[PDB]
């Protein structure tokens, strides 16, 4: 078989435009429990 | 410019101006004359491997003592402007390893 | 006139690609998939701001914590000393003092700041932390609190206000004032401050360099005709002097989907490159009579399952824990009242069946009957029954419909 | 001090070679044989001129084309207004106004002049085309011929002096003159003209624009102590306006070697790789007693034959058409007097034995005896005889000498 | 506008890697693990001194030799012309002129001078030596030495005081003086010295090019209210004219780890990848109810061993000479007492079991029991017993924990 | 801000390696082994001059040439017109007047001129030779002698002194002179000439342009009371004007090895790669009991001899002919008294074992009753007598030392 990772990067014409606030986040050191 | 097609192994190619242009065909291993088709030490040379490019390009230079380069020489039955002053001499093709050749 | 160039090569060294560290101060060749082979970038006005992407800007806005009720009636937490509210000093806010939204069987969500969530993009920190606290108060309350920042402690073990203030400490006070900014400074041993919270690389989360805590000067007093009750509403930003040193693995997640799968033995999802899959037929199979799940209408595409963990029960069944299938399928077993009607179920749970080093997965309904029809199959395999024997295993009446993914599974 | 160069990869095409159409107006890099590797060049002097290949002083020189007779005696040929000489106007000349030189079952060799040459080297071509007329004559002859440039016509099934005067031409007067030049125009509807004759391509050759015609405006009139005959011999020389277009496939070759191999259905020479050969034993053919062509002393080194076309006869052996070599080898048989003397013969005839996939070849002298005992062996082979029975098959006494390359074949 | 580019191809030789003997004055070409993709460097300050790294500086360093007594009372040693001290003149320190550490089954370890570990990093080495010399003495002692330095000489087999002053010397007075440096030249026939002490490539240990010499002059005195004895401590440091030519393996090696496996026949550790390795079972191995060295929980995974050399016993066993491994492990048999007791031991011993061309470890517990039922596994294997007579090898309870790394063995 | 960079990729001709001809005028990349990685060339002073390599140079140092007598009371050689001494004129020298060394089955040594080898590296040559001839005379002695240089001649099968004075000549007088030298010219039809002697390449040696003689015009005169024999000493040197063209394969060798294999039937080593070899045991050859030549310890290790010719008798054994080894190593075979000491022998005789398409060797000691055991072996196997009648080939004892390198053989 084969296998297909796509790498992805921004660019410089890019922009994040209009700060909203952040959406509540979950932790990575919590995933065992 | 050489190309070599059925071999992954390393190919060589050398170049002697002196050699005695006798011949108007080009003559292949066991039946070539012995004391030629043997590699020398002191000639232009070139050593390239087939992993890299196969396609070799190199160009032979004009060394003759005379003052000219005879062209549409005859072939059979001489003098000492044919084997001489025709040719720029003959350039021996061979490969690097002893190795046996591919079944292709 | 064709010229030699018999001009020495150079030696190049051959890569792939071009970095993937790299992300300013340097150009990065690439293919650009537009009709415009030149340096393009997107045309823009003053509809269309500037990037607003300034870490200082960001990290400078407001973020909320877990608030607490401040009552002036109770006779034992409103006395000169208590300790109304503390936590560690850092970036990041301690768990326990973010809103948190718990889920059964998902992930927690906190409610992070700002500050705290670009926080967790790098692995070091430091500067002052801004905390303003908000005051759910009339004219009529007043009192006196004494806010300290006590550095070289994480907890309130040996925490008293006989001994906050001696360490750089504000007393602020509620009189007819319902908001004040007390911006802690950054003492510590070192430059930089690690974060407490970071990717899953070891098993221990690190400390914070300080501790801020909250005492009573002067118990909060009300009266009759007003409420006894004021809610304390804390709220992080950082400091104009504040900094994010290095880029790391994220200590925070979209909280997009919130389904994970932690260590509990869920049953593998078959293999790679075998889904999606489809309840279908096997000439090797009972002669393609039975039900199997398939990755391919072509012959020899049964699907494989993974990586099957050796401390699973040998006479265990499984059952579907994401997104499932429906499909049509049994006529009454002997000495049983055993019998499958005719319909459209939905795949729930499945019996494992292996043929040499390749093992694969047979559907069975979602239904009470058909948990007890994959109990016994799953014991007959564990005795090594004949195969013509366990053959009364769910009928093939026609192909299913293909699953969006991977189909997971648990003992 | 070891900086780091973090300096951006460039995107690279790797290619085998360089430039195969290039031949002017760039560099060729290559790797010279020498002991200077710097531009180097050969060292001239005025005993040794510049190239001298400059196409208008090569097409400029004159070629001799098909001369003819011009008889004053013939009372029938001799009169005003008959057709002495003509042909189509291109750079080429037609074949039949060259000198030929025709070989059975050879090829015809034709003397080509300067510009017929040059131009086969070039698809398209143009510009005026300069004819010049030699007459073997002497004072005493007298006459006037009226050579004209007929655009858009390329035969004379519609040509006559009547209608000759009637485009461009020229009255040339032979009183006292030997020779004269009759430049012709190029008159096209286009700007280059494609070569009359190519490269083998398609099944048909290109027309030329225009068409060249001599004829006779007062009678050629010698007398009594005069050659009553003065042959023409005409030249071509290319003008000062005569240029070649496009690089093609050579419409010529050179007559050093007439060899060819035309669609007749010679028995193809073995396969590349399997020449030169030599009559050898081999341990699988009646346990090396008899002879078959090898290419190899080590074992399993059988001649191997190429492709032999299917509308072959199967009952038909094989002639020598090139070089062959001289080998060494059988008793009487019975019922016969089929017997060969042990000698020295020159291999002439050949049957094919197959073994799989693989063809060979068996040798056979060249003498009226062994072209009957290849004849019958051919027969015998056709009828799938007994290996046992067909046997008595030259012997095997010893090895013979190398081709000096690959010997061809014949039904 | 897509102009072509017909310009020539240039030729280039593809390599791997940048060049790994470079170390200065160069640019090394690599992929910076960073953000900022340009040339970047770590940033300093006062708090972060420059790299002390300059030759001249180290090696200009005092190193401590081995120290001698120089008794007063000593009426056959302490005369006038006996050699007190002597070693030869070079960069590094002769062995037994330094402070050794022995340990038995180890490596020997020495405190070698700063001149002396830099001296072993490179081949070559020129420049004055500065040998200084602490004496433990006080006011009341006194003497005179004569220091030598002999050119051309490395032992003192023809050295004598009175051939001594036949060379560059020195005369010190040891009245009131403490110290004193003899700082001896470089005389060679050549420019620069090959060190004396190098990388194992050869059986033959360089020689110095000098030889320094310390005899007496006026036998020290001393009194009865003074310690006859005077603790000599030479010293050595480079002078500001040494140079160390070329870098070379070095002759010198961390004393962290201070393991090695000599000529002595250590049997091999398995082989590489095969390792760690824990106590399994095995499904040809009496049906997986014995023991032995897995590296896997893959079937077919069997820890090999490497190449066991061909001058070992046949009937010997072996046993761990490394870290090693704990694990659970057999009834009494036949005729004997021997018998296991179920619980944990350490693996000490083992017996190579053999199946064609790869070689696997059988575990035996480190007692004087296993000992013994090793020594009789070893032997029945030797003489080719039935495979179900050897059968009573330990049990196989449960697997065991993974080694840290490989385990050595010896016969 | 990481600006991208569509740049046209540039097509490049990918090569494994730099020129293997070019030696000047260009820059020959390469990874230096050094720890600086600049521009770096070796130091200098005037201790170590620069190259002395200068062509002119060295070809202008005299060289001596085979000498001769010149007696003069020979009353039939010292004549007016008698030929003392000629030779054809080239850079080289006849191999007939160059001082020989010959040897037994080895290759001649010349004591070439400084002249002659330098020439021998170069295919073409040009300029005047400088002839010194050195006289061992007195006073006493007085002649004229006519060395002349016959351009076109190569031999003296038509030279005289009387057609010498026809050509470009000069006369000496030995009147009281020792040394004269005579600068022949260069007369040639072309202006550069080819060496006599070259690289095996042909059958045959080139021709020198000219031809040197040395005649008598007044015949030598001594007295009683003198030598009558004055030796003559002819040396070698090139003109001023002397060039030598083009590089070639060298026409002389080192006789550092005087070694050879001529086309001399030499049993050709084993094969390249299957050496060193050394005499031990094969488990497939009589169980391990017999001795072979392996070039390895592990199994299936036998050395493979190289391409034997097929000109070679089949009951011939064979010889060492060049380094060989020792080896200790069989009982009396019955009927005859051939029996075989135990111990230390030197490997001389052998006999070929083939087994299927690999051959092997066998040894036998260097003895007169190994070589008749090996006469018989070879003859055995010529028969194909029973593997176990010839059986009773030395046996295996223990291994022997390996050797330096390729052993040879001869029938």
């Amino acid at each position: 078989g084969i296998e297909i990772s796509v790498y992805y990067s921004i660019a410089d014409d890019f922009s994040f435009n209009i700060f909203c606030g952040f959406p509540p986040m979950v932790y990575c050191d919590e995933t065992y429990s | 410019r050489i190309v070599v097609e059925g071999l992954n192994s390393c190919v060589w190619v050398q170049h002697h101006p002196d050699r005695p242009s006798i011949f108007s065909r080009p003559i292949i291993g066991r039946y070539i004359a012995a004391k030629d088709a043997y590699r020398n030490h002191a000639y232009a040379a070139y050593v390239q491997n087939m992993s890299v490019n196969r396609t070799i390009e190199v160009e032979v230079p004009f060394y003759q003592p005379g003052l000219y380069g005879m062209l549409n020489a005859s072939d059979n039955n001489t003098s000492f402007d044919r084997l001489r002053f025709t040719g720029l001499g003959d350039l021996l093709i061979g490969i690097e390893g002893e190795q046996p050749i591919p079944k292709e | 006139d064709n010229p030699p160039d018999p001009t020495p090569a150079k030696f190049f060294v051959p890569i792939p690609s071009h970095s993937w560290a790299h992300g300013t101060n340097t150009s990065e060749p690439t293919n650009t998939l537009r009709l415009d082979g030149g340096v393009v970038g997107v045309g823009r006005s003053d509809d269309i701001g500037t990037s607003d992407t300034a870490i200082s800007g960001i990290i400078g806005v407001y973020g909320l914590l877990k608030p607490f009720d401040w009552n002036a009636n109770d006779t034992g937490r409103n006395v000169g000393g208590h300790l109304l509210w503390s936590m560690p000093v850092h970036p990041q806010v301690d768990k326990d003092q973010v809103i948190q939204v718990m889920t059964q069987s998902k992930l927690t969500q906190y409610y992070l700041p700002p500050i705290s969530v670009v926080s967790s993009l790098y692995a070091y920190t430091r500067g002052s932390i801004k905390y303003k606290f908000l005051f759910g108060n009339n004219p009529r309350h007043n009192a006196r609190l004494l806010v300290a920042y006590i550095p070289g402690i994480s907890s309130d073990n040996r925490l008293t206000l006989e001994r906050a203030r001696n360490s750089a400490h504000v007393v602020f006070s509620l009189n007819e004032v319902s908001e004040f900014v007390f911006t802690v400074p950054y003492i510590t041993d070192t430059m930089w401050w690690p974060r407490k919270y970071g990717g899953p690389q070891a098993a221990g989360e690190f400390v914070a360099p300080s501790y801020i805590c909250m005492f009573i000067l002067n118990p909060l007093v009300a009266m009759e005709s007003v409420p006894s009750i004021v809610t304390i509403v804390p709220m992080i930003a950082a400091g104009d002097d504040f900094e994010v040193a290095v880029p790391a693995q994220p200590a925070v997640g979209l909280s997009r989907n919130i389904d994970v799968i932690y260590p509990k033995d869920s049953i593998i999802s078959f293999k790679s490159g075998y889904f999606p899959v489809y309840v279908g037929s096997w000439h090797s199979f009972f002669d393609s009579t039975k039900a199997i799940l398939r990755y391919g209408a072509v012959s020899d595409h049964i699907a494989q399952l993974g990586n099957i963990p050796a401390n699973v029960n040998r006479k265990a069944f499984w059952i579907v824990v994401g997104d499932t299938i429906k499909f049509k399928t049994l006529d009454k077993i002997n000495g049983t009242e055993w019998f499958i009607p005719e319909g459209e179920y939905t795949l729930g749970y499945g019996v494992v069946w292996r043929d040499g080093a390749y093992a694969y997965m047979v559907p069975y309904p979602l239904t009470p009957l058909g948990e007890k029809i994959a109990q016994y199959t799953a014991s007959l395999l564990a005795s090594n029954t004949a195969i013509s024997q366990i053959r009364p295993i769910p009928d093939y009446i026609v192909d299913s419909a293909a699953s969006k993914d991977n189909i997971l599974w648990s003992p």
